[PDB]
């Protein structure tokens, strides 16, 4: 029930393509550093991505 | 809430709008600790005049012969809110009628705690436990060596609430049930009730062995009255006080009015010669200056001690008691039979709540006092 | 094929059934709590 009733939420908001390859994270001193590589899909000449 | 934005959620938590236009609700409805499926599609506007209401096949089973009631409710109902209030009220009704499907025990409390408390008693006691473990029956002995049973009926929570305690003996049984009290508590109470009657049971067993008991036949432990027969065609009915059994009981005489007179008269002379050191029988034999016969039952197996109007013993609790004041007839009758006889005839003449008439068999004066 | 014509030991067997009741009732409580989980997840 829950699986479908949630799935419907996604259809509210939307109504495939992996835009972001992969997520990794390291630590410098006191300093968490999350980062991610793109796919040729997400152009930053045209789009203003945050994280 | 007033609005069914919030009142819908607050009354039906489990109703989730799938479609954006809140038009398909789905998910569940709550009902007597039982949630069920529901898939309730509205039209392109909010109208229940047209609505699809589909179910679990489980839900179709429980809305057996209310298919039409709820179809009415859909077309006459204003809002979806009100519909759900009604559909809940209605499920509660359907299930409370079908109330023979319910009740799972708490196994961590019950089965063990019950095995524990029966261990507390001892295993020699238990005589019956139902396969639902709802009923059990226990045994105790008197100081005399008489078996006295106690039936218990148990709830889903035995130690919380009182178990229903059923037991034969005549004075009303009282069980101080606490949630802390157990099978051993009520068992001690049961033994206490047994011994307060210990002298009483002995007096009754004594009467039942040595005298022609008539009118309880295999008496229970609940009987305090004992219709003894003496000679033939006269009887004595005896109610005994259970706390003072050896002491003088209220006793009186049935039969032919010429036979009862000297017996009553000699009881009035010799009632001060009653003594509570002897038994009830060892005081009655010296009070009335008689013996009792030992079961004139087996020799007089058909003397026709039946009404001789209707020819039955046991008409509606009543016994053949009213007799003829005649040596040659001695025919017993019933209150109902003799009254419907002597009122029907011409010859019969009534003073106030008495009828004088002729005995049916011998045509001699017979008197009936209602 | 067969044909049917129709019409110490208790010491340990009490305990074994009591162990089953323990096991069973334990997992009954477990599934009750997964039900409260799902039920809330559903509410919110
Ligand atoms: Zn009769
Ligand atoms: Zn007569």
């Amino acid at each position: 029930i829950i699986s479908k009733s949630y799935k419907a939420l996604i259809n509210l908001v939307q109504g495939s393509e992996q835009l972001v390859e992969k997520i990794w994270y390291r630590v410098i001193d006191d300093s968490l550093v999350v980062g991610v590589k793109t796919t040729s899909s997400l152009k930053l000449s045209l789009n203003d991505v945050t994280l | 809430m007033a609005v069914t934005e919030a009142s819908l959620l607050r009354q039906c938590p489990l109703l989730l709008p799938q479609n954006r236009s809140k038009t398909v609700y789905e998910g569940f409805i709550s009902a007597q600790g039982r949630d069920f499926h529901l898939r309730i599609v509205l039209p392109e506007d909010l109208q229940l005049k047209n609505a699809r209401l589909l179910c679990s096949w489980q839900l179709r089973t429980i809305l057996s012969g209310y298919h039409r009631i709820v179809q009415q409710r859909m077309q006459h109902s204003p809002d979806l809110m009100s519909f759900m209030m009604e559909l809940k009220m209605l499920l509660e009704v359907a299930l409370k009628n079908r109330q023979e499907l319910y009740a799972l025990p708490p196994p961590p409390q019950f089965y063990s705690s019950l095995i524990e408390e029966i261990g507390t008693l001892g295993w020699d006691k238990l005589v019956y436990a139902d396969t639902c473990f709802s009923t059990i029956k226990l045994k105790a002995e008197d100081a005399s060596g008489r078996e006295h049973l106690i039936t218990l009926k148990l709830k889903a929570k035995y130690p919380a609430e009182s178990p229903d305690y059923f037991v034969d003996f005549p004075v009303p049984f009282c069980a101080s049930w606490t949630p802390q009290s157990s099978l051993i508590s009520i068992y001690s109470q049961f033994l206490a009730a047994i011994e307060s009657l210990k002298a009483f049971w002995d007096v009754m067993d004594e009467i039942d062995e040595k005298t022609w008991v008539l009118e309880p036949e295999k008496p229970p432990r609940s009987a305090t009255a004992r219709r003894i027969a003496l000679g033939n065609n006269v009887s004595i009915n005896i109610e005994v006080d259970p706390r003072h059994p050896t002491m003088l009981p209220e006793c009186f005489f049935l039969g032919a009015d010429h036979v009862v007179k000297p017996l009553g008269i000699k009881l009035s002379r010799n009632i001060h010669l009653w003594d509570p050191e002897n038994s009830v029988l060892q005081n009655l034999k010296d009070v009335l200056e008689i013996d009792f016969p030992a079961r004139a039952i087996l020799e007089k197996s058909d003397f026709t001690m039946d009404c001789g109007i209707c020819y039955a013993y046991q008409l509606d609790g009543t016994i053949p008691d009213q007799v003829c004041d005649n040596s040659q007839c001695g025919q017993p009758f019933h209150q109902i039979c003799l009254y419907e006889w002597l009122r029907g005839l011409l010859t019969s003449r009534q003073s106030f709540n008495i009828i004088f008439g002729e005995c049916p068999y011998c045509s001699k004066p017979i008197t009936l006092k209602m | 094929l067969m044909t049917c014509s129709l019409d110490e030991s208790a010491g340990q067997k009490i305990k074994e059934l009591l162990s089953g009741i323990g096991n069973i009732s334990e997992r009954v409580s477990f599934l009750k709590k997964a039900v409260d989980q799902r039920n809330k997840a559903l509410t919110s």
